[PDB]
RNA sequence: ACCGAACGCCGGGUUAAGGCGCCCGAUGCCGACGCUCAUCAGACCCCAGAAAAGGUGUUGGUUGAUAUAGACAGCAGGACGGUGGCCAUGGAAGUCGGAAUCCGCUAAGGAGUGUGUAACAACUCACCUGCCGAAUCAACUAGCCCUGAAAAUGGAUGGCGCU
RNA sequence: CGUUCAUAGCGACGUCGCUUUUUGAUCCUUCGAUGUCGGCUCUUCCUAUCAUUGUGAAGCAGAAUUCACCAAGCGUUGGAU
RNA sequence: GCGAAGCUACCAUCUGUGGGAUUAUGACUGAACGCCUCUAAGUCAGAAUCCCGCCCAGGCGGAACGAUACGGCAGCGCCGCGGAGCCUCGGUUGGCCUCGGAUAGCCGGUCCCCCGCGGGGUCCGGUGCGGAGUGCCCUUCGUCCUGGGAAACGGGGCGCGGCCGGAGAGGCGGCCGCCCCCUCGCCCGUCACGCACGCCGUUCGUGGGGAACCUGGCGCUAAACCAUUCGUAGACGACCUGCU
């Protein structure tokens, strides 16, 4: 027969492969679409979630009843330190997709990023690039690397730049660099290619990429939870207390002829470890990092002008679980997806 | 020893069979320029006939059942091996030796290309009927990349174009050096044509 | 059956150019040119007489679903002799009860604002044909004027903004408000 | 946009049949896809005979749609189409390709050194011609 | 369980019933004549799906007319008078309805086809002229196609496909 | 029937069809066993569409409400017995 | 009682998208049916429909780049070219390219014109069951000796250096300066080639693809996994990390 009383779905089917994330750094899957009418600039950043608190503003829309109050919101403090051009390649568009034509490395590779291209920096011999670098100072090697910048300014549609992040900069454990290709969207690809020549081997800091009140996307993985119950996955009905072989369980998975278990029907697995991408976030802040001129200057985090404090975004304490935030950072309204000293895009 | 057959205004059962019998006797086939397919019958009949075949979908896991391939190369695949014992080794073997493009690649764009006559929409329908266009189907279906392969197929036509022309010089050439050449060598044309050639 | 000949002959003036590249013509005269592509029509389009007098179309061997199209192939040469020399203009009046429809145009004639219908606050922009060219006439109250040479660009213009202007879950019998056409004639008369 | 049409008078190419390559005089029409058909210096019978199986060529002759076999022989006697079908370039690629049908394998062999002489000299010519269009472009 | 055909082991040949685009052996005949466009096409006894009714969609047939005494649609003058005739009173000067059911002017209005009235009034259809000048109109009937025609896992002329 | 008006909405006297979501009818599978009703949970599917999107017709002046089409994408509740 | 951290609640908080084809429908032009008509050819608008963009997983699917075993024995990759010997096979000249229409098309100079030597348009001329033909074209497939005629300054040493073009899945081709040698393509006179005495897998793409020994020059020096640690992760595996 049919089913009594109609119900909603529990659980999505556009997010249904629930398995561990193959990757651990949030990848870009769509980057903006480039005009050949603005100028060149990137298009991503990355930083790692430090933490969370309040932001007392001025709410300034009128037809509501909250007009011209005082609300507090609920942001996330994402420590983003400029990081470094180590890098550019090159996309055409093919039949078959859009495939990658030439990758440029930079001349001075920093051991930062040395550190990605290797699973043991430790009994490793540091030899990444040591042949490669050799391609710079001398005539021969730099014609052919030029000739190869002209091939990809002639026949490359889509330029991606290499950049990685700094972890001398940061309280995290880890010093293995993070290492991303960001479209540049732009101009025409000869101005793109010449702007990221430009940009090679240089600092990329976060006013050149995002500004004020900005809505933007996130990308991060999940917080991990491990193996949880389809109660705590699926958020399904507990089954009441006199069942016999369990209450946190799926009760009728289907019918007799064919409704054998499909991916629509709820199971106990894997919860969190996702990748996700969640859009529409307004960077209230980009701050400042501790700069010297005669001190430090701890004023320039937290101090607005209405404030006129000596106070810093770092804690009382520092952040829990993190660390203590001495670089600039972006603040964006809400929650943002991912753990603590978690990559974040 | 390799077949390149164009695909421009071929119809596409109608093809099919003609490729799926010559590679099950033994012969490499490269179908090329699959996207300029037409299928008798018009668009909204050939549209409803694929979204009904997008319909049928396995319903317990679609991974595991039917795959529905959006590309026209790869409907042309569908098609010849919906015609090829491909439960089969024979078949399997078959399915090995036809190769399948949508546009038409370097390693093809330099060959001279066959056409079908028995396959072709000017022989086989009507002038009053109608048809569609396998490459609209496609994009309309959801197959990505129609405006990239027009824009390397107008690329390739200048290309072509450029070639053509230098054929025409070296043509004329040949055709000013045979009237330079036919005093000397009249003893040489006239015994061509006594047995039936340049007439 | 099949008919073994159906034949017709359009005399052109002396004040028109006519030429024909295939089963694609080309009319060009004083106020411009009007191409218009016959393929997948599927008839014989010779063109005789000195300085190409008269253009004649016949069909050979049709049944009657192709013996339709002579006449409408001399239709639209009609048509578009007639919008080369004189050219099309379809006067439209704005009919209203109580709320004053207000119309204008913006750059010359291309973009259409429409306000004011059925006291809406939702302004109705018309981006008309390429070639179409409108215009709000003189000693006349609420009036558009649509000017160009083809009779397709034209009266499609016309119809966009005619049904712009209609209204939605009521009564429409009742309710007699909108851009409605009036006239349809040429630009000269001659 | 049409030359050739079937008229009474027209002389047409048998294409495959019982006659295949012989001429053909339309004298009568009788249906969409059937002619009568008379052959009279060409040794074909009058009969019927449909359009798909005859290629109609470019050569008018006078007699009324109704002969009795005498005027239609009068008349093609009178505007020579044997004489005239010899001189035509298309019958004369026929028996060309008769001629390459009928070749021997001692004449193949004479005609591929016939061949292989001349493309020599041909050759030579063209790389002539290229270097001295090269001289002059220069 | 249908059609063909009954059986020792083989070689050559020939067929039945079925077929000859590919799976799959064979039409890779320069096959003949027509019909069919399907936004649910159709594809071979049993047999696995369809009806009544309807279609100027298209192809034929049957019957009856008119056209130089100057057709058919297309712009255009009119439905008056005996007569508020006659039962209907609750209202029929055409008018909810029914027995009735012709003359005059005549070029022409049927004691009327509708719009619509406590009743009217008014708008408005047989026939012809001024303009275009030769094939047209009406009713049945048989083919193919369409509507009728809606089920639950994704679904089957066997599949690919086929005009 | 509907102030006139068969067909806006209905529709007698008759007649043609679809469904296995009801009961019948048969006994073809199962009696060396296929757990026999409801309710709870949960998933998918059909359209013979209640509402929502786009429309056409009303005895649609507006509001409200009926008839019909494309259409199953998303919804179809909390309880006393 | 209160409660750190961590999990957790529409019991707290944050976020949740744009196009394309079009259905129904309304239309445009306009026949059939010299009148009219959304339809017959054509054209427009059109939506919770469909499809894709966003997002999730990433193919017995590819791509670009880095490093590639100096040790107390070793071992690899490019180049010029020599040797048998195993395994697996397919083969038996190649074609090195216009787009395009089917009630049309191919080729010229362009006296005429326009645009960036080339392209395009007008006029004219040659064929069109295509001879500027896939019914097609290109290479000969016996050898060498010497001694004439027609034609030719052509070819070669995986010829050395330079100029380039080719990216969709490039992996090849053209053009110049220089050293040496030869009489190759078509006809003829002149003989000789184990002439193996009729008998079948001849010929070759091929210095075919994979593995083991060997001739040299140049270039080189590792990475992964286990053990330890971390907790952004976790049933175990796996994942993010740190360690001369
Ligand atoms: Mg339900
Ligand atoms: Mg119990
Ligand atoms: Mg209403
Ligand atoms: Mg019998
Ligand atoms: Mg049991
Ligand atoms: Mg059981
Ligand atoms: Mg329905
Ligand atoms: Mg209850
Ligand atoms: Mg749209
Ligand atoms: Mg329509
Ligand atoms: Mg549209």
């Amino acid at each position: 027969s049919h089913r009594k009383f109609s119900a909603p779905r529990h659980g999505s089917l556009g997010f249904l492969p629930r398995k561990r994330s193959s990757r651990h750094r949030g990848k870009v899957k769509s980057f903006p679409k480039d005009d050949p009418s603005k100028p060149v600039h990137l298009t991503a950043f990355l930083g790692y979630k430090a933490g969370m608190t309040h932001i007392v503003r001025e709410v300034d829309r009128p037809g509501s009843k909250v007009n011209k109050k005082e609300v507090v919101e609920a942001v996330t403090i994402v420590e983003t330190p400029p990081m470094v051009v180590v890098g550019i390649v090159g996309y055409v568009e093919t039949p078959r997709g859009l495939r990658t034509f030439k990758t440029v490395f930079a001349e001075h590779i920093s051991d930062e990023c040395k550190r990605r291209f290797y699973k043991n920096w430790h009994k490793s011999k540091k030899k990444a690039f040591t042949k490669y670098c050799k391609k710079w100072q001398d005539d021969a090697g730099k014609r052919q690397l030029d000739k190869d910048f002209s091939s990809m300014k002639k026949y490359c549609q889509v330029i991606r730049v290499l950049a990685h992040t700094q972890m001398r900069l940061l309280p995290l454990r880890q010093k293995k660099a993070h290492l991303m290709e960001i479209q540049v969207n732009g101009g025409t690809v000869a101005e793109k290619l010449d702007w990221a020549r430009e940009r090679l081997e240089q600092q990329v800091p976060v006013s050149q990429v995002f500004g004020q009140d900005e809505m933007i996307d996130v990308i991060g993985v999940t917080k991990g939870k491990g193996y949880k119950g389809v109660t705590s996955r699926w958020h399904t009905k507990k089954l009441p207390r006199k069942t016999h072989r369990g209450l946190r369980k799926v009760a009728c998975i289907g019918a007799w002829h064919p409704a054998r278990v499909a991916f629509s029907v709820a199971r106990a697995g894997q919860k969190g470890y996702h990748h996700r991408t969640e859009i529409n976030k307004k960077i209230y802040k980009i701050g400042q990092g501790y700069l010297i001129k005669d001190g430090k200057l701890i004023k320039n985090n937290a101090s607005t002008d209405y404030d006129l404090s000596d106070k810093s975004i770092n804690p009382l304490g520092g952040f829990v679980h993190y660390g203590e935030v001495t670089n600039d950072f972006v603040m964006l309204k809400g929650c943002v997806v991912g753990t603590k000293k978690r990559v974040l895009t | 020893q390799v077949l390149v057959l164009d695909g421009r205004g071929h119809l596409l059962g109608r093809l099919a069979a003609i490729v799926a019998k010559q590679v099950l006797l033994g012969r490499k086939v490269v179908v090329v320029r699959c996207e300029g397919i037409n299928i008798s019958g018009n668009f909204y009949r050939n549209k409803l006939k694929y979204l009904a075949f997008l319909r049928k979908r396995m319903n317990t896991n679609p991974s595991r059942g039917p795959y529905h391939f959006r590309a026209p190369s790869r409907i042309f695949w569908r098609t010849v091996r919906g015609m090829l014992p491909h439960k089969t080794k024979r078949g399997q073997a078959a399915l090995d030796r036809l190769k399948v493009f949508d546009g038409i690649p370097p390693p093809y764009d330099k060959k001279k290309r066959m056409v079908v006559p028995a396959a072709l929409k000017v022989v086989r329908l009507k002038p009053t009927r109608k048809f569609a266009y396998l490459g609209r189907l496609a994009h309309e279906v959801g197959w990505k990349y129609q405006a990239v392969t027009a824009t390397l197929e107008e690329k390739r036509k200048e290309k072509a174009k450029i070639h053509y022309r230098k054929k025409k010089q070296l043509m004329r050439l040949r055709k000013q050096a045979e009237k330079n050449v036919e005093k000397k060598i009249d003893r040489f044309t006239e015994v061509l044509k006594t047995h039936g050639f340049l007439v | 059956m099949k008919t073994i000949l159906s034949n017709q002959t359009v005399d052109i003036p002396e004040n028109v150019d006519i030429s024909l590249k295939g089963r694609t013509v080309i009319v060009k005269g004083p106020r411009g040119t009007l191409r218009r592509d016959f393929n997948h029509i599927n008839v014989e389009l010779s063109l005789l007489g000195k300085k190409k007098k008269r253009l004649r179309v016949d069909k050979w061997w049709g049944n009657r679903k192709e013996l339709a199209t002579v006449r409408t192939i001399c239709s639209h040469v009609q048509n578009m002799i007639k919008g080369v020399t004189l050219g099309f203009r379809y006067k439209m009046r704005s009919v209203y009860a109580h709320f004053p429809i207000n119309v204008v145009i913006q750059e010359n004639g291309s973009l259409v604002e429409i306000r004011n219908f059925l006291g809406e606050k939702y302004i109705r922009r018309v981006r008309m044909r390429p070639g179409v060219a409108c215009s709000v006439s003189q000693a006349q109250k609420d009036e558009l004027v649509l000017e160009g040479n083809d009779i397709e660009l034209v009266s499609n213009s016309a119809a966009l903004i005619q049904q712009a202007t209609t209204v939605k879950n009521k009564d429409i019998r009742k309710f007699l408000d909108g851009i409605y056409v009036s006239e349809k004639g040429t630009v000269q008369q001659a | 946009v049409f030359r050739r049409f079937v008229e009474v008078g027209r002389v047409a190419y048998v294409s495959f049949g019982p006659h295949a390559g012989k001429l053909v005089a339309i004298v009568d029409v009788i249906d969409q896809n059937r002619a009568l058909v008379d052959g009279p210096c060409t040794r074909v019978r009058r009969q019927a005979m449909p359009f798909k199986c005859m290629q109609l060529t470019d050569f008018i002759l006078k007699f009324p749609h109704s002969a009795r076999q005498k005027y239609v022989r009068k008349a093609w006697e009178k505007a020579d189409i044997n004489t005239k079908w010899a001189a035509t370039r298309w019958a004369k690629k026929i028996e060309a390709r008769e001629r390459k049908a009928k070749m021997t394998d001692f004449d193949r062999y004479k005609v591929m050194k016939a061949k292989k002489m001349r493309n020599r000299i041909i050759k030579n010519e063209v790389k002539k011609l290229q270097r001295a269009a090269l001289l002059k472009a220069s």
